[PDB]
């Protein structure tokens, strides 16, 4: 039985009048308090949002505006926790418009290295993943693995690793993963496996051993050969320690 | 590996920064108008490193500092676009520099950094001067570093960070700001020269016999040290030529990249050095802890790597002999498991005023004494939770202080480990 | 609660609004959460007129908090020489100890408040007093490289 059947809650009426100006202010603490209020007072209490006839794509596009561009890392952290709350308490809503409105902003902001902030950004990326499985994430997650910032590479690749452990096998073997497996997924994971940095390379080694686990260590034996014998035994190390 | 982009942030940043430009502009023969009036090719051989006009960016939240620089002697030479200044100041609040006010301005700074880097044949890396006890130099500087680290990860990051001491400012939040900043530098920079105000006062007071040193007096010791360590970078030379090669031969473990600088001879502001020192005398200003710019005793630790820079006309044969001597006559103080860990280099052009000089860059485990002092002051403050509402109000979390406390103590333990290590 | 408004004022340093709240009979020794009286807070953030106002209305000069911190501890930590001599004149505990084993002489020495160190010493401070780890005020000067303080401790 789906426990979600409990009656749903509505939050649109909860918002205050002084809010759009507060979030769109020059003073950081105005923005912080504005976000922090609707999160602790309006979102954190509830346990199910209103599926029927509720347009959050005005609220969610201003969470994206701050998660991407807002210079206050604190305003980022409290916004991604709001984004997670929406995606968590309102499952099966973020089909495209919602999911895509916050996706590419979130991937840009993995650049943040502060533990508390990387905690919140990634956990929100886990929320959209668990309810927008490989809709747009696979196409856009790869894009930002190719990005110039070192931190966004290791984190968006760790993201593909997170998603891959929770992968779905519905339908035959012509899912979105196989349509783009060798063409895109593997060609992009090798760019991580062959990075200049070790901590970057070491994420690829897991993100390749979690790949083999899903799609057969025989299918990918072709790019295995082109890889160093020295990197091979690191990849195999994770293959032995990774579950499904 | 040619050009270096320079940055100075905060009050102290622009003070010792401008002093540095004063010194090496003279050494390179550039006037305040920006015209060459030298008389040697060894001067313009590697002028493209620091000049184009300086490749210098000036930053502060305090807008007054703008004029304190331009109204200075060489204040006319800096590019007007490269001045990037805020409206209000940080007021000794690291959080204001790193999260709130300094973060709002940091974009404008990166735009100028980009512009100067855009027109570089081949960039080497960056160079930041700043104080650690402040709010702007520490908070916005360390934030600028990470923002560059991620925008330019294929480049070197080299900082001239000055440590606060009660002997120079009685502000008690400086242990907070400096500890939080060291938590950044150990993770974000390839090499950092540790300038200790504690040691600058003890040198001006005890060795130079000045009863009350001013900033200018301490800044004289700093600007001369900077030109000394950057001698290899600015003139032709085989050894420690570029930033990366230096750090490669100086930093054996990524976190332990905090150099204890020191140089000789110690002179006053425009005093007379009647008899130029001999080579064995200069050499015997290395272990001499009264010449270290960081308040640490090399006798209480062990050297991992050492770089010596002798400036002036002198016997290369005698320098080699004296350096090879002092190493083996104190063999218990240099780590055995790193062979040929001391490296010497000579430059014929001396620094202005002096006939001979010698700079002594050292990665000594004794530097743990410095981090001990900051940590005990930080913890004494933090256990009573004083002034925490400043930082927490600006969006910081109390947890951050605990992490920075523990991370610096791990840094201390690491230095202690390699000190007690054996080759056997 | 009027004892909570008097802590808000004594901390942030509104000298006038202390007289207002105290004329309304506010608890001069009102504890916040960690046991800090207003005298604690004013002595931390350097509000000399607020210290002398609370003391003469009857503020426990040797009040401790949840961690055993007296107001003289906090004044000697931050370095408020004006307040230190006011507390001592009102019978402060010169050799008070706190939960970490420190005396006010320990804190003034750690923070390099050499002018306050000499005041505490002349009021009969325990130079040989030890902390939890077992270190005296003289050991801190030895460990911290401060020879200006070592000479001021053996005077
Ligand atoms: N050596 C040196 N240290 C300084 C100078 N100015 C400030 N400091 C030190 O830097 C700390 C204050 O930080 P400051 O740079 O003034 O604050 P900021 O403007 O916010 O960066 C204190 O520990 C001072 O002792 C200077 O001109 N020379
Ligand atoms: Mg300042």
């Amino acid at each position: 039985d789906p426990f979600e059947l409990l009656p749903p809650s509505v939050i649109l009426d909860k918002f205050p009048a002084d809010f759009q100006t507060r979030i769109s202010s020059t003073k950081w603490k105005d923005r912080v308090e504005a976000l922090e209020e609707i999160h602790n007072n309006v979102l954190k209490p509830v346990k199910k949002l209103a599926h029927k006839n509720q347009d959050y794509s005005d609220y969610l596009r201003v969470l994206a505006n701050v998660i991407q561009k807002d210079a206050n890392v604190q305003a980022v952290t409290i916004a991604a926790n709001s984004v997670q709350l929406l995606c968590n308490s309102l499952r099966s809503n973020f089909t495209r418009s919602y999911g895509a409105i916050v996706l590419v902003p979130l991937l840009e902001r993995t650049k943040e290295k502060k533990p508390s902030v990387n905690e919140a950004i990634c956990s929100a990326l886990d929320a959209v993943a668990t309810y927008c499985g490989f809709d747009d994430c696979l196409e856009e997650t790869l894009n930002y693995m190719k990005h110039k910032t070192p931190q966004v590479r290791i984190e968006c690749t760790k993201f593909l690793t997170r998603m891959l452990q929770g992968w779905k096998s519905d339908g035959p073997l012509q899912n979105q993963l196989l349509f783009k497996l060798l063409p895109e997924v593997t060609t992009a994971v090798l760019k991580i496996v062959n990075d200049t940095q070790p901590t970057t390379r070491n994420t690829g080694f897991e993100c390749f051993a979690t790949l083999m686990k899903l799609v057969g260590e025989r299918e990918l034996a072709d790019p295995l050969e082109k890889l160093d014998n020295l990197k091979k035994k690191k990849i195999y190390e994770y293959y032995e320690k990774v579950e499904v | 590996m040619r050009e270096i982009v320079h940055i100075q942030a905060g009050q102290c940043g622009n003070q010792i920064g401008a002093k540095f430009w004063e010194v090496i502009s003279d050494e390179h023969g550039i006037d305040p108008t920006g015209s060459y009036h030298g008389d040697s090719d060894l001067q313009l051989e590697r002028i493209n490193v620091y000049y184009n006009v300086p490749r210098a960016i000036l930053v502060d939240l305090e807008p007054g500092t703008m004029d304190s620089v331009r109204s200075g002697p060489f204040g006319q030479i800096f590019r007007p676009d490269n001045f990037v200044f805020g409206q209000s100041g940080a007021g000794n609040n690291w959080a204001k520099g790193h999260y709130t006010e300094g973060a709002e301005l940091v974009d404008s700074v990166l735009d100028v950094v980009r512009k100067e880097s855009e027109s570089c044949d081949c960039l080497q890396g960056f160079q930041l001067t700043h104080s650690l006890g402040g709010g702007t130099g520490s908070g916005m500087g360390t934030l600028l570093i990470s923002k560059i680290r991620e925008e330019y990860p294929d480049r070197i990051m080299n900082t001239f960070s000055v440590v606060p001491s009660p002997k120079v400012s009685d502000t008690v939040v400086e242990p907070y700001n400096a500890t939080l900043s060291v938590h950044q530098l150990v993770e974000n920079t390839d090499e950092t020269y540790c300038i200790d105000n504690e040691a600058l006062y003890d040198i001006c007071f005890r060795t130079l016999k000045l009863t009350t040193p001013t900033y200018g007096d301490l800044n004289h010791l700093v600007s001369a040290t900077m030109s000394g360590v950057t001698t290899c970078l600015r003139f032709p030379g085989q050894l420690n030529a570029d930033l990366r090669k230096l750090a490669v031969n100086m930093v054996p473990f990524p976190r332990l990249h905090f150099f204890m600088p020191g140089f000789a001879p110690l002179t006053s502001r425009g005093s007379q050095q009647y008899r130029a020192l001999t080579v064995p005398e200069l050499t015997q200003q290395m272990f001499d802890a009264k010449n270290m710019m960081a308040a640490c005793d090399p006798r209480h630790g062990r050297y991992l790597t050492v770089a010596a820079v002798f400036r002036g006309r002198m016997s290369m044969k005698e320098v080699d002999e004296q350096m090879l001597n002092v190493q083996n006559k104190n063999s218990s103080y240099f780590v055995e498991w790193i062979p040929n860990n001391v490296k010497t280099a000579v430059c014929d052009i001396p620094p202005r005023g002096l006939k001979m000089s010698a700079t002594f860059i050292g990665n000594s485990t004794a530097i743990q004494e410095l981090f001990k002092r900051i940590s005990e002051q930080f913890t004494a403050m933090f256990r009573r939770k004083a002034f925490l509402h400043w930082y927490t109000g600006e969006g910081m979390d109390e947890m951050e202080f605990t992490e920075a406390e523990s991370n610096m103590n791990d840094l201390v333990s690491e230095y202690q480990q390699y000190q007690d290590a054996t080759a056997d | 609660d009027l004892g909570k408004k008097l802590l808000e004022a004594a901390r942030a340093g509104q000298d006038d609004e202390v007289r207002i709240l105290m004329a309304n009979g506010a608890d001069v020794n009102a504890t916040d959460a960690s046991g800090l009286t207003p005298l604690h807070l004013a002595a931390t953030y350097g509000h000399l007129e607020i210290v002398e106002v609370l003391l003469k209305h009857g503020a426990d000069v040797n009040a401790i908090d949840i961690m055993g911190s007296t107001p003289l501890h906090l004044a000697a930590l931050i370095g408020h020489l004006e307040i230190v001599e006011v507390l001592l004149k009102h019978g402060a505990d010169v050799n008070a100890v706190d939960t970490w084993g420190d005396t006010p002489l320990h804190l003034a020495a750690i923070m390099g408040h050499l002018e306050i160190v000499e005041v505490l010493l002349k009021h009969g401070a325990d130079v040989n007093a030890q902390d939890k780890f077992g270190k005296t005020a003289f050991d801190i000067s030895i460990d911290n490289g401060n020879e200006d303080l070592a000479e001021i401790l053996q005077k």
